[PDB]
């Protein structure tokens, strides 16, 4: 077998949320798409009442 | 004479960009070469003057209408670089040497 | 000669205050025909002074086109507003003008654009010294 | 050395920085999205206004002949003129500012404390500087070793690392003065402190000898064309 | 010119391919195990060189200054313009009746 005494720190836990981190990623990156167009929108607005 | 605050703005502006993209490139650089400890530290320094010299060659003659002084050439914003610089640092000597 | 280049060169004509109405409505227009999508809402501030320099120009065709898309771009805007006044104040329609002033300035107090065009009509219309009463009203 | 394992810069350094990035995008643009220009009526921005030009007076009235500058001041600050003398007058906008002011740093470390959590157990990167033993104990949160070198950080001390790195890079793309980083509301005193301090200001016509310094030298005329 | 910026980005190419070397390099020690403890020459000089071309480039790319001097670029703001006042433009001139109503 295989013993840890520390509890392995430096592997990455198998029990690792991918699917969590990726749908993060790139449910933000868009977040930040959408939040430039609002600001680009928002600021034209409000140059031009 | 007298001084335009767009302009001023502006020129820091430039020093400050020039300043913090040259910091980072100064610390992926010394991540890419291992440098570890206070010998890591002096390099930045190095690079830093490193930049003035060119903005020196950057403002060249006459820069006494781009600057009342050639001081924030030199220490203009230094901190700041000096962040980024460890940033990019610890990232290319983990990514590099690290692994 | 590129649509970069007299985009620049309105950007520029646009900084200071030129008047050269001729020149900028041309450059204007072939901006809004040929190149109106090679650029993003950089053209918008362009549709401003486009109808002007028309209003300058006195060609009222494309006034209309530019006033039009303004509108229904930006319903209820008090510069679309203070725009379509200079547009009424071109064919010498004061009354309108001055109730849609009223109207801008019973919306928004604050604002500064309804009484400089509420001055400038008075001025048009000759009444010198009223005009020159209510600059010093305003600058109170 | 050690060999640390290679799945943890795919999935632990990489994403830390790409949040940490997009995460200040983020912040910045809802910071501008949030903001909106308190509504002001004729008084305060007129009296505003009025002391702009008092104090832009008090600055730069040295290109302006004496008696045009005592005239200023006789309407500015005297009796008989009658300027500044008679020229005077939870909470939701306390809730809203304290919000705001508090939302410049709290999601910061909201998101450090989901990573620290997240991201437990590892060792991410090693600082090429060697730290003092005496931080090890907010450097390596989550791991159990004792003698492991300071320099070995966890992930949470990393963000850190990170989010106090970025905010350069962030003024050099996002625009200059940007609102991603980490760090008159009473017009009688005003009045009263502009009324006091234009009267200790004092007269200086600078034009009293403008054409002496003007006569020493040639006008510049190269560059006509 | 604009080639300025067609350098810098060789010049991040150039410290992107050190990378790749260095960590090559540090393979071959994860594989050798022996007292170099030591990087190649040419990926230091490499590197290096990258360095002070990204730099100098930069240095470039980074923009023009501007003068402090107020009295700079308003020289050449004649008096013709200055007193168009856009705000107060007046429509009852000659320029309507001249030309197509
Ligand atoms: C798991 C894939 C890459 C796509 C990411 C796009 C996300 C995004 O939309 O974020 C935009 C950012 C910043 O905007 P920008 O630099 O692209 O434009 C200039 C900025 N502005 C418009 C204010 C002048 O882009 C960036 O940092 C990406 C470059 C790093
Ligand atoms: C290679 C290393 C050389 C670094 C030397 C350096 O750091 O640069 C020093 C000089 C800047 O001082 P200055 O001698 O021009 O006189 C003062 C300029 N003033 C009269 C406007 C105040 O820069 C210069 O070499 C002038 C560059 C002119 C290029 C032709
Ligand atoms: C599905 C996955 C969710 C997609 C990613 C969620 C999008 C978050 C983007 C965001 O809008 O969040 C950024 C804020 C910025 O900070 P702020 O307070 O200045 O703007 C907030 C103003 N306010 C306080 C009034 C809300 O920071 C935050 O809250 C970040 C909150 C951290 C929680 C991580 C979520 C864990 C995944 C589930
Ligand atoms: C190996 C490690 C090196 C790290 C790389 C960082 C240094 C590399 C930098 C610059 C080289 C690109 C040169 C292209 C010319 C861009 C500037 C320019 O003269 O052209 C103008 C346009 C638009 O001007 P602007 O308003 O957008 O500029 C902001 C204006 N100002 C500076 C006054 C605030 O520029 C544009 O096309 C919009 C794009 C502006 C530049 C985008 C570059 C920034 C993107 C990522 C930086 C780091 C993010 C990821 C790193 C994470 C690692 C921790
Ligand atoms: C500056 C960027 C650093 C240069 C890359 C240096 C490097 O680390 O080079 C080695 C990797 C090759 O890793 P591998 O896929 O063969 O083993 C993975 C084993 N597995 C498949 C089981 C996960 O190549 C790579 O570019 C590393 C890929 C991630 C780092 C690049 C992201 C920055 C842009």
């Amino acid at each position: 077998t295989r013993v840890y005494p520390s509890k392995q720190f430096d592997v990455l836990k198998d029990d690792y949320d991918y699917v969590l981190i990726s749908s993060v990623l790139f449910g933000l990156v868009f977040a930040t798409m959408i939040t430039k167009r609002l600001a680009q929108v928002k600021l034209l607005n409000r140059a031009w009442r | 004479p007298f001084i335009s605050e767009a302009a001023v703005r502006g020129n820091a502006a430039v020093l400050d960009y020039c300043r913090t993209s040259v910091s980072a490139l100064s610390g992926a650089t010394a991540g890419i070469l291992g440098l570890t400890g206070l010998y890591g530290f002096i390099f930045y320094l190095l690079a830093s003057v490193l930049l003035s010299l060119l903005l020196i060659l950057k403002a060249g003659r006459r820069w006494n209408k781009y600057f009342k002084s050639r001081r924030p050439l030199f220490t203009g914003g230094l901190i700041g670089g000096l962040f980024t610089y460890v940033l990019f640092w610890t990232f290319l000597y983990g990514m590099v040497h690290v692994y | 000669v590129t649509w970069e280049e007299m985009r620049d060169k309105m950007r520029k004509w646009r900084e200071e205050n030129s008047r050269n109405s001729e020149q900028i409505v041309e450059v204007g227009e072939e901006l809004i025909n040929e190149y109106a999508s090679k650029l993003g809402d950089d053209i918008w501030i362009i549709y401003e002074q486009v109808m002007i320099a028309a209003l300058d120009y006195g060609r009222d065709d494309l006034a209309l086109f530019c006033l039009q898309e303004l509108r229904r771009q930006f319903p209820g805007s008090h510069r679309v507003k203070r725009l379509t006044g200079m547009r009424f104040e071109a064919m010498e329609r004061y009354d309108d003008a001055i109730q849609l002033y009223d109207r801008i300035l019973q919306e928004d107090p604050t604002n500064t654009a309804a009484r400089k065009r509420k001055i400038a009509i008075r001025k048009a219309q000759g009444k010198n010294v009223e005009a020159i009463r209510e600059l010093n009203e305003y600058l109170e | 050395e050690l060999l640390l394992d290679s799945n943890i810069r795919l999935w632990v350094v990489l994403p830390i920085v790409i949040i940490t990035f997009f995460v200040g995008m983020i912040r910045h643009y809802v910071s501008i999205l949030l903001q909106s220009d308190k509504k002001l009526t004729q008084e305060q921005v007129s009296d505003s206004q009025v002391l702009i030009r008092s104090r832009v007076l008090r600055e730069n009235g040295k290109y302006i002949p004496k008696q045009s500058f005592l005239t200023r001041k006789y309407y500015f600050n005297n009796p008989e003129d009658g300027f500044f003398k008679k020229t005077k007058r939870d909470p939701t906008m306390l809730t809203d500012m304290m919000k705001g002011n508090v939302t410049n740093v709290l999601p910061m470390i909201l998101i450090g404390g989901w990573i620290n959590m997240t991201f437990s157990g590892f060792v991410t990167t090693k600082v090429p500087f060697p730290l003092t033993l005496r931080f090890k104990p907010m450097l390596q949160q989550g791991i159990e070793l004792l003698t492991l070198d300071a320099s070995w950080v966890s992930s949470a001390s990393w963000y850190f690392l990170n989010v106090f790195g970025l905010r350069s890079i962030y003024s050099l793309i996002l625009g200059q003065d940007n609102a991603a980083d980490q760090s008159p509301a009473d017009t009688n005193k005003a009045f009263k402190t502009e009324w006091e301090a234009l009267e200790l200001t004092d007269h200086q016509w600078a034009l009293d000898d403008v054409e002496e310094e003007l006569m020493a030298k040639d006008l510049h005329f190269e560059g006509m064309f | 010119p604009s080639l300025w910026k067609g350098l810098v980005g060789i010049g991040l190419f150039a410290l992107a391919h050190a990378a790749f070397s260095a960590a090559q390099h540090r393979s071959y020690m994860r594989l050798t195990e022996k007292e170099d403890e030591s990087l190649p020459i040419d990926i230091v000089l490499q590197t290096l060189l990258a360095f002070a071309v990204t730099c100098y480039g930069i240095v470039h790319i980074a923009g023009e200054f501007k003068d402090m001097d107020a009295t700079s670029e308003l020289k050449n703001k004649t008096f013709d313009t200055l007193r168009n006042h856009p705000s107060f433009y007046v429509f009852n001139h000659r320029g309507r009746v001249l030309f197509r109503p």
